[PDB]
């Protein structure tokens, strides 16, 4: 458990992302609304367990000093491959390790966020990497996470 | 920079003991676990005849303990998701 200077001050950037009201310290309530906007739905004990975990000195929420000494410990990071080839295989209809482009462009333009007309051309000339109209997405993502 | 790459979980279950609740929860099931582990072992291999209306009960107890354990490990791992969430969140920042 090492940190740069530069990871130090980076993290206070950080620390403003949780800490809403910029009032020095994160709340239960905080971290429910943080939360909430990544799409998850924590309990009350849910945010009262991470807020205890992390706050050394019992007071009820967690100061920079606290959240940046617990981010010390869990820089390790690991690679997302299977995970985002898991999220292809949701759209592989047939199980066979194939999307056509022509499901992949309905998929982009409709589900989530979506990608324009124009964006999913630039993805599709790039997942395509046979020119049959097929994307073989475990050959994608592995080429995305090279 | 990080690319792709997020947070490494922890391999084992080891996070969050803190809570209580879920210490409490697992003491008193695991204990009840060794319990009716026990008076079903005794019940099926040390007895001359089995009383099956005793071994229905303690299997009744049994996977109620079992399933309670499962249910706090599967709190531990969301539990877990949640803090790496955030853990994520802030390294966003290291990009
Ligand atoms: C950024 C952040 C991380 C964590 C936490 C609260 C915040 Br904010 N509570 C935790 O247990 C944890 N990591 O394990
Ligand atoms: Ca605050
Ligand atoms: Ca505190």
């Amino acid at each position: 458990a090492a940190l740069t200077e530069e990871q130090i001050a980076e993290f206070k950037e950080a620390f403003s992302l949780f800490d809403k009201d910029g009032d020095g310290t994160i709340t239960t309530k905080e971290l429910g609304t943080v939360m909430r906007s990544l799409g998850q739905n924590p309990t009350e004990a849910e945010l009262q367990d991470m807020i205890n975990e992390v706050d050394a000195d019992g007071n009820g929420t967690i100061d920079f000093p606290e959240f940046l000494t617990m981010m010390a410990r869990k820089m390790k990071d690991t690679d997302s491959e299977e995970e985002i080839r898991e999220a292809f295989r949701v759209f592989d209809k047939d199980g066979n390790g194939y999307i056509s482009a022509a499901e992949l462009r309905h998929v982009m333009t409709n589900l989530g966020e979506k990608l324009t007309d124009e964006e999913v051309d630039e993805m599709i000339r790039e997942a395509d990497i046979d020119g049959d109209g097929q994307v073989n997405y475990e050959e994608f993502v592995q080429m995305m996470t090279a | 920079g990080r690319k792709l790459e997020l947070t490494k979980a922890e391999k084992h279950v080891h996070a969050f003991m803190m809570d209580t609740q879920l210490t409490k929860r697992v003491k008193n099931a695991a204990a009840n676990v060794l319990r009716e582990t026990w008076l079903i072992y005794k019940n099926t291999k040390l007895v001359k005849k089995i009383d099956h209306a005793k071994v229905r009960k303690h299997q009744r107890k049994f996977l109620q303990a079992i399933h309670q354990l499962r249910s706090v490990k599967m709190e531990q791992r969301k539990l877990n998701d949640q803090a790496n969430t955030l853990v994520d969140l802030a390294k966003t920042q290291l990009e």
